[PDB]
């Protein structure tokens, strides 16, 4: 029946050659022996991997956009990039060349996006992790198995699958092996150590995902096309949780929407107070935790149906991780709110100032708060410019030249650095010297120079998110960050009175 | 087998090596580990081109037309390559130098290498020494370890099948 296992299948010549040769050599050897079964399994491997079997590619872009939009809420930029890639492939006739690569924070959708791409192109999906072995062993009874790519071919029974090289930056020589594999001039002749026969891999589609692009091979990055999968703001995370995460968790726990319900407000609370990373890896474990507690509560008999609510969520997940996010609600004359940029989101922080000695020989500035060198220098520059600005504005003030000030950025255990918060420190010093509080729900961020120019900053997205989350109504940015601010979703910047300044005098007019 | 070496000009010491390894291969028996390690050793030794050079066109004007058409500017590199061609002409033999281009990112240091190898009609190999920390990625492992590969220059000589292939070492 071995001839029937490849009868209807189109076979090349030099493959049927080895097939008939092994059939004749198997008729030579004795059945049921330590020589027969080996060659039997080898001849099985020759007659198992397809040769002429394909999958009709999905060339249409509308159907591709539909199948990409069904799953994976959000991701509009990655979706646009995938659609453009399919367009270039359709227009080029083939799909070889560069090899796509998705990189970003963990648990962000880089494997499921490759699965959805495979479903888009009607290619058969297959993933093998590279976190030698991709070439198979030799038939000296040591390794009686082919490589994982040959097993991909056998499994998907299609000559043009979509193989996913997941976590390519966790690879151990496999580096040069992959470098040769992805090459389209060595692609047609991939000789594996198990099958002496070459196999054409010039129709398979390769995708690889990683988290950091600091892996060992640089000539990969010459052939790999990098695509960046960013994080998710809280709204997108809530939508993802309501549409994909909670259903799957219910399926895994055996519950259903009637028994245990997670409303929208409790999900927003869970995201806002427990899971602030760029992915959904933590929110997934949190909803699974809730559903396990609920399963126990319904099976044990404490309640025939459980309803989670923002006044008993801590009974399910424990204590909230984050907090009120506003140390001040009304700022005294000395303090001013600045914005910080972590790697796990934004943050709001205040800058406090006070007299250190009674009377309001020059003055001094003492600086605390675990500040880096760049931040201490920013404080020095802000001190100088604040003295100059007060001299030119109120030449009869005598403050800031005779007073001894202490400047503290609260949460003194946290090390903090950066050239931003220069305008914040200038505003704090000025508002203390004039005895006037700044506008109440006013945040600012910007690097000041010695003459007052406001220089651009980084992380405008995270800072603006953290400002909107803290009840900021007016935010002040450098004018060279107008682009960065306007490349934000309309719901992030919807209710903020924004001001773009180039010199500090405009900040002074806004804050006072 | 021994037919992969009749086109090659094999030195004498490597001839003794391949002879003694053939003796070991013949005395050993199939389906055994030593059989396989000697088979790999002999395959690698018989895959190295032991006497062959690539036909290098030392024609000046054709190589200048090749260089001047696929890369703008970069007068120093092209002048050095032309002087290299002139010296190869005078010496009558195919020679080899060691060059290094340094400059800001993305000014043609990598593509000029490929166009140069096309001009001289040599082969072309590139591999980066950027993140490597162990020397076995160049000098190769030893034939005794459980997984043995001969490095990354023997691979050049084997795949290019030449002895003057213009290896480019990036970064
Ligand atoms: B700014 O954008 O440079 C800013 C100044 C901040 C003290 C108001 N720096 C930061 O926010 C840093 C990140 C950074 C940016 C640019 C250069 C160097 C560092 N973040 C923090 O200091 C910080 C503070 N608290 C919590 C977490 N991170
Ligand atoms: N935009 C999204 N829409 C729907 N589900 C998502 C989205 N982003 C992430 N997920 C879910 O979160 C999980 C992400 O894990 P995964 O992306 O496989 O990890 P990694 O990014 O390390 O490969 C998946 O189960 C996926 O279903
Ligand atoms: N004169 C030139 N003509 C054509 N392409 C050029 C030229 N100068 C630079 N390039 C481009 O620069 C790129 C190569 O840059 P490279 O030398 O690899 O920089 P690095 O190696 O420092 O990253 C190629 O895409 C090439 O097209």
């Amino acid at each position: 029946k071995f001839r029937e296992r490849l009868k209807e299948l189109v076979v090349p010549k030099h493959v049927m050659d080895v097939v008939d040769e092994e059939l004749s050599k198997l008729g030579l050897l004795d059945n049921h022996s330590s020589e027969f079964n080996v060659t039997r399994n080898y001849l099985d491997w020759l007659t198992s991997i397809p040769w002429g079997k394909y999958s009709n590619e999905n060339l249409d872009l509308a159907r591709a956009q539909a199948v990409l939009e069904e799953d994976h809420y959000g991701m509009e930029d990655v979706k646009k990039r995938i659609l453009e890639f399919i367009a270039v492939s359709q227009l080029r006739g083939s799909t070889q060349g560069k090899i796509l690569c998705f990189y970003g924070p963990p648990g962000v959708g880089k494997t499921s996006i490759a699965r959805s791409i495979a479903r888009a192109l009607n290619r058969e999906y297959f993933r093998f992790s590279v976190g030698a072995e991709i070439k198979g062993h030799r038939r000296t009874y040591v390794g009686a198995m082919p490589g994982k790519i040959i097993q991909c071919l056998k499994k998907t029974k299609t000559e043009n699958p979509l193989i996913l090289i997941d976590e390519v930056d966790k690879i151990g020589d496999p580096s040069s092996a992959l470098l040769e594999l992805l090459d389209p001039e060595q692609n047609a002749n991939f000789l594996d150590h198990y099958l002496d026969v070459p196999v054409d891999l010039s129709k398979v589609l390769f995708i690889c995902t990683a988290n950091v692009t600091d892996t060992i091979p640089e000539p990969l990055r010459d052939r790999m096309e990098m695509i960046n999968v960013s994080g998710y703001v809280a709204q997108e995370k809530l939508a993802i949780a309501e549409r994909y995460l909670v259903p799957q968790a219910r399926a895994l726990c055996g519950l259903d929407e009637s028994k245990a319900k997670l409303s929208s407000d409790v999900l927003t609370l869970l995201i806002k107070q427990y899971c602030r990373e760029s992915g959904v890896r933590n929110l997934q474990k949190q909803v699974e935790k809730v559903l396990r507690k609920s399963a126990y509560k319904i099976v044990s008999g404490e309640a025939e149906s459980v309803e989670v609510t923002p006044e008993n969520l801590q009974d399910f997940v424990g204590k909230p991780v984050f907090t009120v996010e506003r140390m001040y609600d009304v700022t005294p004359p000395g303090v001013v709110m600045g914005l910080a940029w972590t790697a796990m989101g934004g943050s709001t922080l205040f800058v406090e100032t006070s007299l250190r000695r009674p009377q309001d020989k020059d003055g001094s500035l003492e600086v605390t708060g675990q500040l880096g060198e760049v931040m201490k220098e920013s404080a020095r520059i802000a001190y100088t410019f604040a003295r100059a600005f007060l001299m030119q504005h109120a030449p009869a003030n005598d403050y800031l030249v005779t007073s001894h000030i202490h400047l503290h950025v609260p949460e003194g255990a946290t090390p903090k650095d950066g050239p931003s918060a220069g305008c914040t420190i200038v505003t704090a010093l000025l508002s203390l010297a004039m005895g006037r509080p700044v506008r109440q729900n006013l945040a600012m961020t910007g690097e000041v120079s010695l003459t007052g120019k406001i220089l651009p900053v980084g992380g405008i997205k995270e800072k603006t998110i953290a400002a909107k989350r803290a009840g900021v109504t007016c935010i002040v940015l450098p004018a060279e960050n107008k682009k960065d601010f306007y490349d934000l979703a309309a719901f992030i910047t919807e209710g903020l009175e924004v001001h773009f300044v180039e010199h500090y005098r405009e900040i002074f007019d806004i804050a006072f | 087998f021994r037919e992969r070496l009749k086109e090659l000009v094999v030195p004498k010491h490597v001839m003794d090596v391949v002879d003694e390894e053939l003796s070991k291969l013949g005395l050993l028996d199939n389906h055994s580990s030593e059989f396989n390690v000697t088979r790999n050793y002999l395959d690698w030794l018989t895959s190295i081109p032991w006497g062959k050079y690539s036909n290098e066109n030392l024609d000046l004007a054709r190589a200048q037309a090749v260089l001047e058409e696929d890369h703008y500017g970069m007068e120093d590199v092209k002048k050095r390559i032309l002087e290299f061609i002139a010296v190869s002409q005078l010496r009558g033999s195919t020679q080899g130098k060691i060059l290094c281009f340094y400059g800001p990112p993305g000014v043609g240091k990598t593509s000029i290498a490929r166009s140069i190898a096309r001009a001289l009609n040599r082969e072309y190999f590139r591999f980066s020494v950027g993140g490597m920390t162990d020397v076995a990625e160049i000098k190769g492992h030893r034939r005794t370890y459980v997984g043995a590969m001969p490095g990354k220059i023997i691979q050049c000589l084997k795949k290019t099948k030449t002895e003057n292939p213009l290896i480019l070492i990036d970064e």
